[PDB]
């Protein structure tokens, strides 16, 4: 299906689509509020991503009973 | 068990007007409750309530244990409300679900029957000729050495 | 065989289901906040230069573009492994609920209650 | 809420809320206006009495169908059955429950444009569906693949299914049923004596027909019988005495369904025009076919089909083949049973042709992809 | 870990861990997606059945093959069928599998190009390698000279070695194989009444082609005898019945292979490429390939080649010279034999394609030292 639109999509979303913005050109009261902000936003994301982990755990053991389930159903 | 007097506590009054209806219908005066199985299963029917063939049998068959005929409304009334199907659908599949995902500490995608007994003997509770065989003989039903999660819906489904 | 047995025994597998769920939760939002901790390093109030604070700031940038990259990364794995495993779930329900599927009825219910009607 | 399954038919109006087992209100479709003078005044007299009510009437009304053949050419006498169906035998008014009505394969267009335009503007539904007459008795069934011929009172049409896939160049849609079976029927009595003209002893050899008919396993040799013996002669009790009896004219009657010819018909019997059907499909789904036809509509309860019908196909199919006919018990109300389950399932849910979907396009939303 | 040895081959991919016997998944590469409309809801009907999911419910889909002629023409559906022998037919993620790809001689450069660059963006492998599928056919006879005659479904080529030395300017590929053969009993059978022309029903034509077809050890006298006894006419059963009786087309199909003017193709038959093959060598190795010709491939399978084709070999070779022709009774499979065996050589584990080199230099790594 033009994996090349998959890829320009991926790397879109690596480099474009992200929220990438070069922001270290600042007062300091500013700066230190604009790290602040994207330091807790990339947490949130550690916490997204912890849950992405996890949640992908719980779908390879689903699998594993999906896998069980067939090699029983057949 | 303990189920059954709780339940005779909570008498729910909508199906207490029908087990009443049953007094009036099968008592002839004074009657002390012959237990007529077949007229208990055609109230049942009458009333409403679907009851398996098969649930006319075991009625039939698990009655007059006094061996008089005539039963105490007690443990008649019992039978009757449990035959009766009160309880929503035995929790979620999807609960049974996540259940298994906490009880699969084997992490092999199933659980085992003798997991199921660890598991239960780590909850403290008591293991009897009730218990500990048939428990884990309807466990893995279909026999598989470990409880699959369909078999571990089977075992349980639709209890409360 | 008794009724009372199964009463019983689905009184244990409620106590141990829920125990379990407690269990599984409390030591996700354990570990989580541990994990929260050790990698959402903190930002301190003072002790930096304006200096400082810039190149603190775009060392932590950096970072975050890495973290972000990552995540997204992995989110996309799981997104398409989450593809995978509805596939899955599918054909699984096609392997055993195709003909489960008419079984679902709620019949003879009130007609059965209608004979005074004529 | 609850949906409201229809089911037009033509013969039989055949309703009830989705989720059920059996349609709860069943009453046959006819709109019969009085036909003689009336004296006797205040008596309460009405202009027309639909549904169950003119069957009791009968011998001072002119009952006629509204739908002749799957199409509907009265348009009138349809609105009222229908308002009837909804107020009186089901007593739910149509602003809170969604509609779902059937329709025979291969129909005009404008009956269906006309049937929709008709639930949204005059009994306002929230949002109504049509859906195939076959679709549905394959639901019933349980199965998903299988070749279904509904063999209704207005129409018998023969779909062919595969996996869930229709395969719309294989419907042979044949237009004898069960009235043409009550005229052929009318027709042949006139041989012994017995003459039916008015349009309320139709009804009568209809009550013949259902009770007395059945169809022969082997034509010749039952003609042969019936010509020599006679314990094929039932007799049967007309509404005010003078018995009749009914000799070969038993299996003769529904025989017609495989011989066309009878009735003047050129086309062949539903025997040919199924392996008709099944030819048509692809070299690789034709065994499945084989194994699966199915048996619905009111039509097909003669004792004895189920044995005929096969039979002819084993002699046409190549010997190899298996040929399995299924005749489930609850026949008649197959395609409502059906609906009833399409209309409880949650897939379907966002499948209705909403209201503010129909007031943007018009009534010709049906055709569009809400099919 | 363990390598991954995949052989897309052209009708059946064939694929297993590096160090056994045999494949562990083989099945048919074709990807059809459905072509009717489908009126069953909920039935979990999806969009693109591959591999043997779509022999199962082939009559109706519309089978399209992703590789034409070892070429790849259909990049989308080629990525589909690789994404389905890994995750279903292995259920080993990729992540953590060396590859061990195979392609056939004097293929385009663009297609090897793509299939790494896929191989290495999309699936992620740690490792892959491309090798020419007639060296690894030398590898499962145990043998380091000869000359091997691959003639799989797609392409049948050439390719003569020597003490592990290829001649790369000796290599003859043809692009008439098993298709070909397929496309043309399908056309010489319409010369009894049957007919089959769907996509669904090319797979029938190439069962009957398996089972019933031979390869004659003298032509004429075949035609002779089939036009006058009926000895040979053997009588197969389709999907549905109606058995047919395939007469003097059982060894007319594979005639072709020796006389490719049947389908109109110029080139001269695998009997005499074989020999112009052999003379284009130096002409002290021309004993050694004479007496190790290797027979490989699917379409080497037909019952009595192995001596056609030393009775033509003969027929052309120099009248002291032995002939001998090598026919394992594991033809098929013998292509991924060979490459479990050279996957599972210590000295070999150093030719991988590193993720890291192919981040250097780009796609057109293959092309360098690491073939
Ligand atoms: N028990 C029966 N035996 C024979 N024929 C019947 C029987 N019941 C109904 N029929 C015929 O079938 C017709 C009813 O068919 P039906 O399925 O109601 O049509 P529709 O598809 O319009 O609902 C009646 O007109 C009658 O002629
Ligand atoms: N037993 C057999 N007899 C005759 N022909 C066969 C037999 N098995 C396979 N073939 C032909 O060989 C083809 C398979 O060849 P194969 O070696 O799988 O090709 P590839 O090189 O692409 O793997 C099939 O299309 C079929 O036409
Ligand atoms: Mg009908
Ligand atoms: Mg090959």
């Amino acid at each position: 299906g033009k994996r090349q639109t998959e890829r320009e999509k991926k790397k879109k979303i690596l480099a474009e689509r992200r929220k990438a913005l070069a922001i270290d050109h600042l007062n300091e009261d500013q700066l230190r509020e604009k790290a602040k902000e994207l330091w807790q936003s990339i947490h949130n994301l550690e916490a997204e991503k912890f849950d992405l982990q996890e949640k992908f755990k719980q779908q390879k053991y689903e699998i594993n009973v999906l896998r069980n389930r067939i090699n029983d159903n057949q | 068990d303990d189920i059954y007097k709780a339940a005779v506590e909570q008498l729910t009054e909508e199906q207490k007007n029908e087990f009443k209806a049953a007094f009036d219908i099968f008592v002839l005066g004074a009657e002390d409750g012959c237990i007529s199985t077949k007229e208990l299963g055609k109230v049942m029917r009458m009333l409403g309530q679907n009851p398996t063939p098969e649930e006319l049998q075991e009625m039939i068959d698990e009655v007059d244990e006094d061996g008089s005929g005539t039963v105490d409304f007690d443990e008649f009334l019992v039978m009757m409300v449990r035959c009766m199907k009160d309880d929503s659908k035995g929790k979620s599949e999807e609960e049974l679900s996540d259940l298994f995902r906490m009880f699969d500490k084997n992490a092999d995608g199933y659980i085992d029957l003798d997991e199921l007994k660890m598991m239960l003997q780590a909850t403290g509770e008591t293991i009897t000729e009730d218990d500990i065989e048939e428990l884990m003989k309807d466990g893995d039903k279909n026999n598989d050495g470990r409880i699959d999660y369909d078999e571990f819906l089977e075992f349980m489904k639709g209890v409360e | 065989i008794s009724a009372s047995r199964k009463l019983q025994l689905k009184t244990l597998m409620l106590q141990i289901a829920k125990q379990e769920m407690e269990r599984e939760a409390e030591e996700r939002r354990g570990e989580k906040g541990r994990v929260l901790r050790t990698r959402c390093q903190p930002l301190e109030l003072d002790g930096l230069g304006f200096e400082e604070l810039q190149d603190l700031c775009r060392q932590l940038h950096a970072r975050v573009d890495k973290v972000d990259e990552e995540r997204y990364d992995v989110e996309a794995k799981v997104t398409k492994n989450i593809t995978e495993i509805a596939d899955l779930t599918q054909k699984i329900y096609d392997l055993r609920g195709k003909f489960k599927r008419p079984t679902l009825r709620r019949v003879r219910i009130s007609a059965d209650a209608m004979m005074q009607a004529l | 809420t609850t949906a409201l399954v229809c089911d037009n038919g033509s013969g039989l109006v055949k309703a009830g809320f989705a989720g059920d087992d059996a349609p709860r209100a069943v009453f046959p479709s006819i709109v019969g206006r009085p036909r003689h003078q009336g004296v006797m005044v205040g008596m309460g007299q009405k202009d027309s009495y639909v549904g169950d009510e003119a069957q009791s009437k009968r011998g001072i009304l002119t009952l006629k169908y509204p739908i002749e053949h799957g199409i509907i050419t009265n348009w009138d006498d349809m609105e009222k059955i229908w308002h009837h169906t909804f107020y009186n035998e089901l007593r739910v008014a149509p602003e809170e429950h969604p509609t779902l009505l059937t329709e025979a394969p291969l129909n005009p267009k404008a009956n269906r444009e006309k049937m929709t335009q008709i639930m949204f503007e005059t009994f306002n539904v929230p949002a109504m569906y049509v859906a195939i007459q076959a679709v549905l008795s394959l639901y019933a069934s349980g199965r998903t693949t299988g070749i279904v011929l509904d063999s209704g009172d207005g129409v018998t049409h023969n779909v062919p299914i595969y996996e869930g896939y229709a395969l719309p160049h294989a419907i042979m849609r044949l237009d004898l049923a069960g009235r043409d079976l009550t005229d052929y029927l009318m027709k042949i009595l006139t041989e012994r004596g017995y003459s039916f003209v008015t349009t309320a002893e139709r009804e009568i050899v209809r009550d013949i027909k259902e009770k007395l008919c059945y169809v022969a396993l082997d034509f010749e040799n039952e003609m042969a019988t019936a010509a020599s013996s006679s314990s094929l002669e039932k007799s049967y009790e007309l509404p005010d005495g003078q018995v009749i009896t009914i000799g070969n004219e038993r299996f003769r009657c529904p025989e017609t369904l495989f011989q066309p010819s009878f009735i003047g018909m050129e086309s062949a019997g539903i025997h040919e025009t199924t392996y008709n059907s099944i030819m048509k499909c692809d070299i690789d789904i034709r065994k499945d076919l084989y194994a699966n036809n199915v048996l619905s509509g009111g039509t097909t309860m003669y004792p004895g089909i189920a044995d005929r019908m096969q039979k002819e196909i084993t002699a046409l199919a190549p010997s190899t083949m298996k040929i399995k006919i299924i005749a489930p018990p609850e026949r008649k109300y197959s395609v409502w049973i059906g609906g009833s389950i399409l209309a409880s399932l949650s897939t379907f849910q966002q499948m209705w042709i909403s209201k503010q979907e129909y007031d943007e396009a018009g009534p010709s939303i049906v055709h569009r992809k809400c099919f």
